[PDB]
Order: C-alpha cells, then sequence, then structure tokens
C-alpha cells in the first residue's frame, strides 16, 4: 500500500546514499591512510640514519 | 713536554655524546620487532566470525552495516509496530 512505496522510495534514496556522487568522506578518508603511512615511512626512516 | 695521548680514550668517551643516547634507544627499537608482518592474526574466529571478514574487518567500512540493521526492523513489522505498540 502507502506504506511500502515510501519504504521503496528511501531505499532509492539510500541507493542514492550510497552514491553521493564519488562521497567527499571516501576521498577525505583516501587522503588520511596514504598520509599516516608515508610518515611512519619519513619517522621509522629518520632514526635509521641515526645510527648510519 | 712530551707526546699527548688523546688518539684513543673514547673507550669511555662514548658514554657522553647525544647520539649514544640515541643509539641505545633504537637499537632495542629493533631487535624484536616482526620481521615482515609476521604474527597479524588475520584469521579472526569469535561469535560471528564471518561478520569480521567481511565488513566488520574495515575494508568496505561503509553503510551496509546500518543497512543490514534497518532491514532486521523491516523485517521485524509485525513484531513490533504491528501486533504490539
Amino acid at each position: 500500500n502507502d506504506e511500502s512505496i515510501l519504504l521503496l522510495t528511501f531505499l532509492g534514496f539510500t541507493g542514492l546514499v550510497a552514491k553521493y556522487l564519488a562521497p567527499a568522506y571516501k576521498d577525505f578518508a583516501d587522503a588520511r591512510m596514504k598520509k599516516v603511512s608515508d610518515v611512519l615511512n619519513a619517522s621509522r626512516n629518520k632514526h635509521v640514519e641515526a645510527v648510519k | 713536554v712530551s707526546t699527548l695521548i688523546p688518539p684513543k680514550v673514547v673507550s669511555s668517551k662514548n658514554i657522553g655524546s647525544a647520539p649514544n643516547a640515541k643509539r641505545i634507544a633504537n637499537v632495542v627499537h629493533f631487535y624484536k620487532s616482526l620481521p615482515q608482518g609476521p604474527a597479524p592474526a588475520i584469521k579472526a574466529n569469535t561469535r560471528l566470525a564471518r561478520y569480521k571478514a567481511k565488513y566488520f574487518d574495515g575494508d568496505n567500512a561503509s553503510g551496509k552495516p546500518l543497512w543490514h540493521f534497518a532491514l532486521g526492523i523491516i523485517a521485524f513489522g509485525y513484531s513490533m509496530e504491528y501486533y504490539f505498540h
């Protein structure tokens, strides 16, 4: 009935929630672990040449 | 008056220098560190182990679990809002 249509509409909205047209938070997170990983490359190596 | 001898006095000089403080630090930081990703414990087995390997791991980390939560409410139509308040 009317109730079933409302759930279907939000599932379509939830489907649109799935896209966000390439969501920023996806790339906002994507920028993070690379930033997190890269500094550990620099920081750990920073004391590597300390003994070198 | 004679031949001075400061070429060989590092046996007791290698303690006060600043790099030695870092030297004794990072060498302890190195020996026990796992070599090549060993002991990562990738096989998680605790209650809902299947969930721990599909979405709870964090590889996806999306709105599927809340979608599963929402669908659980939908499947409970005639249990909470119908036949009850």
